[PDB]
RNA sequence: ACAGGAUCAAAUCUUCCUUGAGCGACUCGACAGGCAAAAAAAAAAAAAAA
RNA sequence: UUUUUUUUUUUUUUUUUUUUUUUUUUUU
């Protein structure tokens, strides 16, 4: 309910194309979530799920 | 008259030359600030925006009671200004001992009005909480009512009989003490019940004739 | 700037050329303009939050004596050892305890540790190891503004004695803090004293024109002294001081006497620091009145020299930043698309220069060799040969001045003292010659170019060539010999002799340049004028042209032959490893000019030998020469029919701006 | 830091040195220079909670309304409330947001404290507080709070410290009855506490006994109503009363429990924050909606004896 | 900290691993402030310069 | 201008408000 109402329209439309629930499939290992979806998921659970990037680094001469 | 005089060049070519340098330095500083801002934002996400409101903090000043008071006064100023506009009538000049007839609404829904008449007894002079007290008698029964000056309910205000005279102006003015004798406080000069006998003064306030 | 450093790091052709260690100089810096700085004042509030809670007399840190080279004794039994200790060691061992002259004298009669060379009983030892005069003065920090000048002057009169650095550092700092309280005139004297302390006993570059003081005999066969600690590469004055002091002068520029202005310009020049604001302000004040006349001959030269030295670099830097300015600007994609669619020396005021010229002209006889040379060489920088711009009148004035000076010159009066001084005098004479040469060329070119559309210099010029020929011949024999490139176990090479050798070679190159230029100058004379001009331009640019002839010299032919013989003799016995980089082509050109209608000079010139040595140098230094020089050489060699397997290899396989075009 | 008599004259003479009142506008337009790039609209959930705010007590005032009923309202000013840092379960172990308020002279701030401010890119702060909220309402660092967070006509939870009255007696603190002024009463008995325990059966005084001591200086909480707000000056008018001195720090949050259930049910509120759209104007001043029924209506109440 | 390491090797902008949880978080290293004068309901208000 | 009820406001939170104490330191 939270994710569905948060995701943009493009993602929302695809969310409705899955044969069943996306959460259950992700939990069960029968579906690979997108970056966008993952973002929302992590926002809900209040904990990162995967090693995120770190946009920082000193250019070496 | 901005700064002390300096022995700077005045040739057009020299000034144009200087301008270039100025421009260059400006550009450089802009670019560097942009770069650092970007970097910071990218890394940490720290943002430093412009002020959104007028606050002492903006001005880099502490919070003081003085400031508080200032603000409070300003708010009353603005409120007065705003309220003045809504009215459809001009308040006439009056004073103590002047017969007046006030007209005010009772019930907006019911359209019930009210008209009071009485002689001025008191005019409490303030900023926003100013009021006037009216007294009258009906069939031998005396009634008294105080009405604020600034009220949206006041339909109308008129004066039936005035008493223009210097006596009213005297009452309508804040007088100053004649002398600093008031500090004497004669009312405090008393004698204790249990205190030693000092003259022929009974317990209580003393006398100044002797 | 990150991209700009990466390009320099990735560059395979850019290098730091240096014939000698002393040639290198501190980098040029351009100071900005002053402006109100409210933020710095607010920051200063955070530096004095606990001053009420600190010492009221000595709140600043305490100086530390320099450390020793080797570690101290294990047990630190310095007193028991009985060996003499330096001032810093005694200071550091006695807990940095003051040793007034009486106490030191009493202790020296009881222990031998205090009987050291720096432990002067009549001066004492300071807290920080100060001695020999500095120990008798109080801390610079504690001295009032009004007593700074006297303290510095008294101190100036005072790997040994390493403790003076602390005192001078303190002084430097003090000056900066008390800048805004001292007299404007006293400030200049303080800066000059600091510069003297920081640059005492130094040697100027070989290719440099400007110099603070004149070299003189000092009471080694050559008599010259060198030291890496006092290398000219070292900046006397920190930029901070100058930056801070900049504003002061702007406010009270009208209160500075001509002697103070000359010293200020010299200090700036010595420091290598520049300021547009200041430069322009000084330029726009002084002028000729029918006042520059107040300046004395000694101060005038220095003031001119400094200004020129600074201005040259200023302009140079301006030019450099102009091009870098392009990339900082943003370009939109629409501009890109539109562009795609579509694609389908003068660094002197006229008035100032005129005034200078007039000044020189009017008091030619009052000048000395050094001053005159210095002044002349500076002003000749603007005169070029490509063709605001100075006037013929202005140039004629300077020419006349030169002539007058030459006529009135005695020609040496010190009885031929130290060899370094004699070499410096020879180089100054060569400079003079150079100047003389350039003036004529400018005048002639101007006249000849202007005529198409619609002073006896040589008589005075002739003497300098003879004097140089005699002096170079004498000094070559008087100087000691050294090994040659072309031909305990270690070759004895004293660095102190190569300096004077390079000075002599630079003077010779100067003369060779001058005599070369004179040829063009003369040849410009009335073939059409336009054709003549074209010919001269070809010659200067290094292009295919007519063979150069020597007869055009006329009266100067004998002097040119004598000069060629002198340089041939010098190079036949001293190689070509000390020649300047910026005047290499001229030395080649002069021999090509000499090779004409010859009778016997063909055998001495090969066509070890001077020519061979020159070639050997060319080949060696091919990685440093400019495209102009390279083309000039390429043509010159051809002219003379000089065949060299080595030189021809570099002339056609190691450059793209000459070989990859026809 | 002057004398008593200098301060007293100052107190009186201050009135003569008041700057002129500002000019208040009717409309406000915001640009991209006042908006956090990282700020976005987030849909709420069943277990989502918002953040609080800090304010300074200025003073009381009386204001009318649409029906003409006068009400007493306290004025509060948010002194540039800015987020400093955030807390995460992974990092710290709990979700929270740290905010700052006030201004301090640079000649009073310690170096370690200044190190934080340099990082933060914000002027020195007087006070720092923290709020616990849900993970889905974590505001970006550097975002400046505004008075628009609370909509007029909603219930608010206000917390702050009470005033100080020094030492007080039993009769003064608690409000004891005491004894009569007459009828043969001892001097000491006038204001005595009386019995303070039981007989030998209970040889110990029960904890938390009402006795004499220093009064005041305690935490207190109260409900308030949003009456009016100002965007220009960042001002909020709260209906009711707020403890603490005229300048003391006060915390404001949303309703909790019954207060929320009964009042704050049908009131649409911007959960995360106020998110203005570039290129659109907003009101400066917002007033509380009037009631439905006529307040000035006195119906008849039958009084029948039985 | 993009600090270290592997690979027939990554969109601009690190594919993946190590740092026990990069010392609870930030920051400082001449850091920090007890007492005195003056002021002083809690609290706040003084840049240094005899 | 201050104090007070004789005036005004609330009657909500309790994993809340608040606080004197960072703890891999098993012989300071």
């Amino acid at each position: 309910k939270f994710v569905r109402l948060n995701v943009s329209e493009a993602q929302r439309q695809e969310i409705k194309n899955w044969p069943g629930s996306v959460v259950r499939c992700i939990e069960n290992g029968a579906c690979i979530p997108s970056r966008e979806l993952q973002s929302r998921l992590e926002q809900v659970v209040g904990v990162p799920l995967t090693r995120r990037k770190k946009r920082a680094g000193n250019r070496r001469l | 008259l901005l700064q002390p005089p300096q022995c700077l060049p005045r040739a057009p070519s020299h000034l144009a030359k200087l301008m270039e340098e100025e421009e260059r330095l400006r550009l450089y500083r802009h670019l560097k600030k942009e770069e650092r801002d970007a970097a910071t934002l990218n890394k940490f996400g720290i943002w430093a925006g412009e002020p959104i409101a007028d606050t002492p903090a903006a001005k880099m000043q502490p919070l003081v009671a003085r400031t508080c008071r200032q603000t409070m006064r300003h708010l009353q100023q603005i409120e007065i200004e705003r309220l003045d506009k809504q009215r459809n009538f001009q308040v006439p000049l009056f004073g103590p001992g002047d017969l007046m007839e006030v007209k005010y609404e009772l019930s907006r829904s019911q359209q019930t009005f009210a008209t009071f008449q009485g002689y001025c007894v008191e005019v409490r002079k303030k900023r926003l909480n100013s009021s006037f007290v009216l007294r009258n008698s009906y069939e031998g029964i005396g009634v008294e009512q105080r009405i604020p000056l600034y009220s949206p309910r006041i339909i109308s205000l008129k004066v039936v009989s005035s008493c223009a005279s210097p006596t009213q102006d005297f009452l309508l003015e804040r007088h100053k003490p004649l002398t600093r004798d008031y500090r004497y406080k004669w009312k405090y000069n008393f004698r204790g019940r249990w205190s030693r006998r000092i003259g022929k003064h009974k317990p209580g306030i003393r006398s100044v004739e002797k | 700037s990150v991209a700009s450093r990466i390009h320099f790091l990735n560059s395979r052709t850019r290098f730091q050329t240096a014939v000698h260690a002393s040639d290198v100089a501190p980098p040029f810096l351009l100071l900005p303009l002053a402006s109100p700085r409210p933020l710095l004042a607010y920051h200063h509030r955070f530096r004095t939050r606990n001053r009420k809670r600190g010492s009221r007399f000595h709140p600043h840190p305490l100086p530390l004596p320099p450390p020793p080279l080797s570690p101290p004794r294990s047990d630190a039994a310095h007193l028991f050892a009985g060996k003499p200790l330096a001032a810093s060691a005694v200071s550091t061992a006695a807990g940095q305890q003051t040793l007034p002259p009486p106490l030191l004298r009493h202790l020296q009669g009881l222990f031998p540790v205090f009987r050291g060379p720096e432990c002067d009983p009549s001066c004492g030892v300071g807290p920080a190891g100060e001695a020999a005069g500095l120990a008798l003065l109080p801390p610079p920090s504690l001295v009032e503004p009004r007593h700074l000048e006297d303290l510095a002057r008294r101190a100036l009169q005072a790997g040994a004695c390493k403790s003076d650095r602390l005192f001078w550092r303190e002084l430097a700092a003090r000056v900066e803090k008390v800048r805004d309280l001292l007299p404007i005139e006293s400030l200049v004297r303080l800066l000059t004293i600091l510069t003297l302390n920081g640059a005492s006993g130094t040697v100027r570059p070989v290719k440099q024109i400007f110099q603070a003081f004149e070299t003189q005999d000092e009471d080694n066969r050559t008599g010259l002294r060198l030291a890496s600690e006092t290398l000219p590469c070292v900046r006397p004055l920190p930029p901070r001081l100058l930056l801070a002091s900049t504003r002061e002068f702007l406010e009270d520029l009208k209160k500075l006497s001509p002697p103070a202005t000359a010293a200020l310009a010299a200090t700036f020049a010595w420091s290598n620091c520049a300021s547009s604001a200041l430069l322009f302000a000084l330029m726009e004040r002084w002028a000729w009145r029918q006042h520059l006349g107040d300046f004395t001959p000694a101060d005038f030269a220095l003031f001119v020299s400094a200004l020129g030295h600074l201005l040259s670099q200023q302009e140079a830097t301006h030019v450099k930043y102009s091009r870098q300015a392009r990339h900082l600007r943003e370009i939109s994609g629409k501009q890109i698309m539109a562009a795609f669619r579509e694609q389908k020396a003068w660094h002197f005021t006229a008035a100032f220069f005129d005034g200078c010229c007039r000044f020189m002209a009017t008091r030619a006889e009052s000048f000395s060799l050094f001053s005159f040379a210095s002044a002349a060489r500076t002003l000749v920088e603007n005169l070029d040969a490509v063709a605001a711009c100075p006037t013929p009148d202005s140039v004629e004035a300077l020419a006349k001045a030169i002539s007058l000076f030459v006529a009135s010159w005695d020609g040496g009066d010190k009885t031929h003292g130290r060899l370094a001084t004699r070499a410096a005098n020879l180089l100054l004479v060569a400079r003079l010659l150079r100047a003389a040469s350039q003036c004529e060329l400018y005048i002639h070119l101007h006249r000849a170019l202007r005529l198409e559309a619609e002073v006896d210099t040589v008589g005075a010029c002739k003497t300098l060539l003879e004097h140089i020929s005699c002096e170079l011949g004498l000094l070559h024999s008087e100087l000691e010999a050294l090994p040659l490139l072309n031909s305990r176990g270690f070759v004895h090479i004293s660095p102190d002799t190569v300096y004077v050798r390079n000075e002599l070679l630079a003077a010779a190159g100067e003369s060779a340049a001058a005599v070369v230029r004179l040829h063009h100058a003369k040849s410009l004379l009335q073939l059409s004028t336009g054709a003549r001009v074209d010919r001269v331009k070809r010659w200067m640019r290094g292009q295919q042209a007519e063979r150069m002839q020597l007869e055009t010299l006329g009266e100067l032919k004998s002097e040119a032959e004598h000069l060629a013989d002198a340089i041939d003799r010098v190079l036949r016995e001293r190689g070509a490893a000390g020649l300047p980089t910026e005047q290499l082509a001229d030395l080649m050109e002069v021999f090509a000019l000499c090779v004409g209608d010859k009778r016997v000079s063909q055998t001495p010139e090969e066509t070890l030998s001077s020519l061979q040595a020159l070639s050997s140098e060319i080949v060696r230094r091919y990685a440093a020469l400019d495209v102009n020089q390279k083309r000039r050489i390429k043509w010159a060699t051809r002219q003379m029919d000089w065949k060299d397997p080595y030189l021809n290899h570099c002339l056609g396989r190691f450059t793209a701006a000459v070989t990859r075009q026809r | 830091y002057d004398s008593r008599w200098v301060k007293r004259l100052d107190r009186l003479r201050e009135s003569k040195f008041y700057d002129p009142a500002p000019i208040i506008k009717e409309e406000e337009i915001l640009e991209a220079d006042k908006i956090h790039p990282l700020l976005k609209k987030v849909t709420p959930s069943w277990n989502s909670r918002r953040t609080g705010l800090l304010a300074y007590k200025i003073g009381m005032m009386s204001l009318w309304d649409g029906w003409g009923e006068r009400h007493a309202v306290t004025v509060c000013q948010v002194d540039r409330c800015v987020v400093m840092d955030q807390r995460t379960l992974d990092k710290d172990g709990y979700e929270a947001c740290v905010m700052g308020i006030g201004y301090k002279p640079i000649h009073k701030v310690t170096k370690p404290m200044l190190g934080v401010y340099i990082r933060s890119q914000i002027e020195p702060k007087s006070r720092i507080a923290e709020f616990k909220c849900s993970s889905d309402c974590l505001l970006p660092v550097g975002h400046e709070m505004s008075v628009r967070h609370f909509t007029p006509g909603q219930q608010v939870f206000v917390s702050g410290w009470s005033k100080d009255k020094g030492y007080l007696g039993v009769k003064k603190r608690w409000g004891f009855a005491g004894q009569n002024a007459s009828h043969g009463v001892e001097a000491k008995a006038h204001s005595s506490p009386g019995s303070i325990g039981q007989s030998k059966t209970v040889n110990v005084v029960w904890r938390f006994k009402k006795m004499a001591g220093h009064a005041g200086g305690d935490p207190r909480v109260v409900n308030c109503k949003v009456f009016r707000i100002e965007a220009q000056r960042n001002l909020i008018f709260l209906k009711g009363c707020v403890p603490g001195y005229k300048g003391s720090l006060i915390k404001i949050s949303d309703a909790r429990g019954k207060t929320h259930h009964r009042h704050n049910r049908h009131i649409p509120l911007h959960f995360p924050t106020f998110v203005p759209e570039p290129g659109v104007s907003y009101p400066v001043t917002l007033e509380c909606p009037d009631a439905e029924q006529d307040p000035f209506l006195y119906p008849e109440i039958a009084i029948a004896d039985k």
